């Protein structure tokens, strides 16, 4: 092609490759020679000269439907001491970001690299020799000319000439949206049929303007495409489909390939369940322990390839209409979201169970599953979404009001779709006057003359500062007043939280719910 | 065109590789037109894939301005650019600043764009506007003019700056002016009506030398610290002395002179919490000594120009929050307050508390300090941009604010 080389560097420090080439038997030399020659022959590499002290190794080796053989050129040396370059494009498109076409088509681009010039002043480091078999006799000194394949810079160098080549056709042709994908080409558009193939043919005209490859109508492929683990049609999408199996012996190493299904899935699946399932791992010994299935791994199990039997779509991105997300609560620390913009036409779905923190409560959680949908949002559609949460704003706000960090929600509306989140319990703001005073150390004492004392050896220091709490609230009528001196109690307590992965904790909590008036207060230990 | 001054990366580093933070289309569009006015003008140039590097940029907005600004973070850089001196004066600190009736602030960051980058520099100012979706590795370019928001910009520049900064430097030197990054600071203790006037003037002055200029209009003379502050009853209660014993012996970290003795015998004994204590005659004296320690900062402590200026801030409540400026945990050179009732949001309250902390600490010590931020992340990631109006970043840190540490502060 008649492109514009780009100017490519050894990593500094370092000089190129200087490495020996592997005797090779009379018949794959005389293979290298046929491909090389034909090479020289089209300008992709050139016969050099003496000590050019570089080398890299090669050899070869043939596939499918053919006696003659595919040459191969060990790189990673040249790698190495190759200067990096921009992340040859790094993000992965999600399907629920693109718009519908009505036809779409995918170009492959072959030898592509082979098309784009390497800069001159490097070729000098892709050298490397073809042994001629006999005694004192050639061993032909060769350097690429075009991308080799294999080389560090060749994806990169590639995407970025294509982008370049594509440009003026881009603004000839605004309607068409063409995606660079390695060698691929998906082209779609919302152009008739017969006008479509029409602009196919001129785009590949276009690229053979520059020497580029590209197959026509009957060896190209058609929707649809089976890409990243999607399914994609030209107005919906999919994830590729997901057998779940029949069997009755289960080892750990299956449970976990089929967690990691049953996840990819709930992308657009609303609904899978995998607590039972991952509850199988506990304590494992082996990749190949086999585990029986509970009798709730099993309903799980069950509920889950009904829902898989149902093929559900996604739709596609409508840019003039608004985002809405929606998240219910599925369960203890579960929720799941839905992203639509018409009611029940679902662009994108999803599950979040983040235990950002030992305790927490559901409030706080809400807030930061609202975080993550957002960023996810702008990540995909460029905007946020307008969320339709089941919390009052009058909850909301009363606990933001009180937390010590500073938070923040987009535009929400409430919905009535229970369980609604709730505050469950709340400390009082000063203490009450009439109701018994808890002096806390494991032990306690109080106004009233009331005492208990506690020996526990299996025990943290921060646990025995919470068994106390618990005694006391344990002792105490339906109003309060506990006075501790540990830290650490009163940070979690005053966080309020209503749910953890601490028993101690979660019994407190209980106490916590069933108590009137509460009103916990800290002073200085000695 | 003119000559450029040849700029290097301290010895043994690299170019900085940051990632971009997704951004909202509106603010990737914002960027795509003045990027592709300043790539007209020649400012930025495109670049290939052999150019790994990256700083983040941002489109943010202006105060009774219908125009975005792009903004770009080059905090990274800036850490890793050779240390600045300049051979002419070393740019030092007017200590006299702070004691100015009056402050304004200037933006010349378009002074910059007058005088060409070394050549060889110019790589390790990429960017990129990153596209939607990933469905491009993004458009890059890099700068081939000084850079607003870079530190050795104001140094480069340093020069035409004095130059132009003459005939009114001395055709009335009653006025300081410093200059900070992108931004240009003139104080003076005239009467309210004529500085604004002779600041008229400092912009058309400037205009006619070869720059334009566009903010905030402070007052350094008025500016406080809020001491601690002990609660004053009519009556108190064992609550009421708990809480105050454990204020005053957090307090005693700072200043040793406070006792709490007579304090605290009245409260030995297993008392109840709403118990009223009527106070002896040695606590009550030990409370008035107690106080009138808090009534003052507490005795030497210095700014030290060798140690970095640390900013904590805590949420109060009710659109309220106080923050502390410190070298050394316990030795604060300022603590401070600032409320807007409860209502706009958090994150813009935080913002907006954090642009006039920095402010301070430029008008002050002429540095930029570094904060402990109580938000997460990812909020923070996601709406800083939305309300910031400055022109350059402080860095900051993440942090769990303590609910004592908290409450020890009002
Ligand atoms: C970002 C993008 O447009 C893209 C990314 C991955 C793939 C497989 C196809 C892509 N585009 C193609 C396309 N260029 O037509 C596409 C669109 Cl735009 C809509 C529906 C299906 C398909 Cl295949």
């Amino acid at each position: 092609s008649p492109i514009e080389t780009v100017p490519v560097k050894l990593k500094p420090g370092m000089d190129g490759p200087k490495v020996k080439q592997w005797p090779l038997t009379e018949e794959k030399i005389k293979a290298l020679v046929e491909i090389c020659t034909e090479m020289e022959k089209e300008g992709k590499i050139s016969k050099i000269g003496p000590e050019n002290p570089y080398n890299t190794p090669v050899f070869a080796i043939k596939k499918k439907d053919s006696t003659k053989w595919r040459k191969l050129v060990d790189f990673r040396e040249l790698n190495k001491r190759t200067q990096d370059f921009w992340e040859v494009q790094l993000g992965i498109p999600h399907p629920a970001g693109l718009k519908k076409k009505k036809s779409v088509t995918v170009l492959d681009v072959g030898d592509a690299y082979f098309s784009v010039p390497l800069d001159e002043d490097f070729r000098k480091y892709t050298a490397f020799t073809i042994p001629s078999i006999n005694n004192e006799t050639p061993g032909i000194r060769y350097q690429y000319n075009v991308l080799p394949q294999g080389w560090k810079g060749s994806p990169a160098i590639f995407q970025s000439s294509m982008t370049k080549i594509l440009e003026p056709f881009r603004k000839q042709n605004p309607d068409i949206v063409i995606y660079q994908y390695m060698d691929d080409l998906y082209v779609g558009s919302d152009l008739e049929i017969g006008q479509h193939r029409t602009k196919i043919e001129e785009l590949r005209q276009h690229l053979l303007r520059w020497g580029l490859t590209t197959p026509d109508k009957k060896h190209q492929k058609e929707p649809p495409f089976l890409w990243m683990g999607y399914e994609l049609h030209p107005d919906k999408w999919t994830v590729q489909p997901i057998v779940l199996p029949e069997k009755d012996s289960w080892t750990v190493n299956d449970i976990q390939k089929l967690v990691g299904k049953l996840n990819w899935a709930s992308q657009i699946y609303p609904g899978i369940k995998v607590r039972q399932l991952c509850k199988l791992l506990r304590g494992t010994k082996a990749l190949t322990e086999v585990i029986p299935l509970t009798e709730e791994a099993e309903l799980e199990l069950a509920e889950n390839r009904e829902i898989l039997k149902e093929p559900v779509h996604g739709v596609y991105y409508d840019p003039s209409k608004d985002l809405i997300a929606e998240i219910q609560k599925q369960g203890q620390g579960q929720w799941t979201y839905q992203i639509y913009q018409e009611p029940f036409k679902n662009l994108k779905t999803g599950k979040y169970a983040r235990m950002r923190g030992a305790h927490t409560n559901d409030v706080k959680q809400l807030t930061e599953a609202v975080q993550k949908i957002t960023t996810e949002s702008i990540v995909i559609w460029g905007k946020t979404p307008k969320f339709k949460l089941p919390i009052q704003k009058e909850t909301w706000e009363t606990w933001w009001t009180e937390y010590w960090q500073a938070t923040w929600i987009p535009e929400w509306e409430f919905v009535n779709t229970p369980p609604l989140v709730k505050l469950w319990y709340q400390l009082e703001k000063e203490p009450i006057v009439g109701a018994e005073t808890f002096y806390v150390d494991a032990g306690y004492v109080t106004n009233r003359g009331r005492q208990k004392v506690v020996t526990l050896t299996d025990t943290t220091n921060q646990k025995t500062e919470l068994q106390a709490i618990y005694l006391a609230l344990q002792d105490s009528g339906l109003e309060v007043n506990i006075v501790t001196d540990s830290q650490y109690a009163l940070g979690i307590i005053q966080a309020q939280p209503d749910q953890s992965e601490s028993e101690l904790v979660n019994q407190i909590i209980e106490q916590l719910i069933k108590k009137e008036k509460v009103y916990l207060a800290w002073v200085p230990a000695h | 065109p003119i000559e450029t001054v040849p700029v290097k990366l301290k010895p043994g580093m690299d170019g900085p590789k940051v990632k971009q933070w997704p951004l909202t289309e509106e603010k990737i569009k914002a960027l795509v037109e003045i990027c592709t006015e300043m790539e007209k003008e020649g400012k930025i140039s495109k670049i290939g894939p052999e150019n790994p590097y990256n700083t983040p940029v941002f489109a943010i907005k202006k105060k009774d301005s219908t125009k975005w600004r792009k903004l770009v973070d080059f905090r990274e850089l800036n850490k890793r650019t050779q240390d600045f001196w300049e051979v002419q004066l070393g740019i030092p600190h007017p200590a006299g600043l702070k004691k100015k009736k009056s402050v304004t602030v200037l933006d010349v960051g378009d002074a910059y764009f007058s005088v060409p980058l070394d050549e060889d520099f110019r790589k390790y100012t990429a960017f990129t506007i990153p596209s939607i979706n990933n469905e491009t590795p993004g458009i890059r370019y890099q700068y081939n003019v000084l850079p607003q928001g870079w530190k050795g910009s104001p140094a480069i520049f340093q020069s035409s700056m004095t130059k132009i900064l003459e005939p009114f430097r001395k055709q009335n030197p009653d006025i300081v002016i410093y200059q900070y990054m992108d931004d240009l600071y003139v104080g003076s203790d005239l009467e309210i009506g004529q500085h604004r006037t002779k600041i008229e003037e400092l912009r058309q002055h400037l205009l006619r030398w070869g720059l334009t200029t566009p903010g905030y209009e402070l007052h350094p003379d008025k500016w406080t610290v809020q001491p601690i502050v002990l609660p004053e009853k009519d009556s108190w209660t064992v609550n009421d002395i708990q809480k105050l014993v454990g204020k005053l012996n957090w307090a005693s970290q700072i200043y040793p002179g406070i006792k709490v003795r007579q304090l605290c015998k009245l409260l030995r004994g297993t008392k109840a919490l709403t118990e009223v204590i009527p106070l002896t005659e040695e606590a009550e004296l030990e409370l008035a000594e107690n106080r009138e320690i808090l009534k003052e900062p507490v005795h030497g402590v210095y700014y030290d120009p060798s140690k970095d200026l640390i900013a904590e801030i805590q949420k109060q409540g009710q659109g309220q929050w106080t923050y502390q400026i410190y070298q050394e945990p316990f030795k604060n050179l300022k603590t401070g307050k600032y409320a807007r009732g409860a209502h706009t949001n958090d994150v813009k309250q935080l913002t907006e508390a954090v642009q006039k902390i920095t402010t301070e600490s430029i008008v002050i010590w002429g540095k930029t300090p570094k904060f402990k931020l109580p938000i997460q992340k990812e909020t923070w990631e996601t709406w800083w941009t939305e309300y910031w109006q400055a022109t350059w970043i402080p860095e900051w840190e993440f942090v769990n604010t303590p609910p004592l540490v908290k409450l020890w502060y009002q």
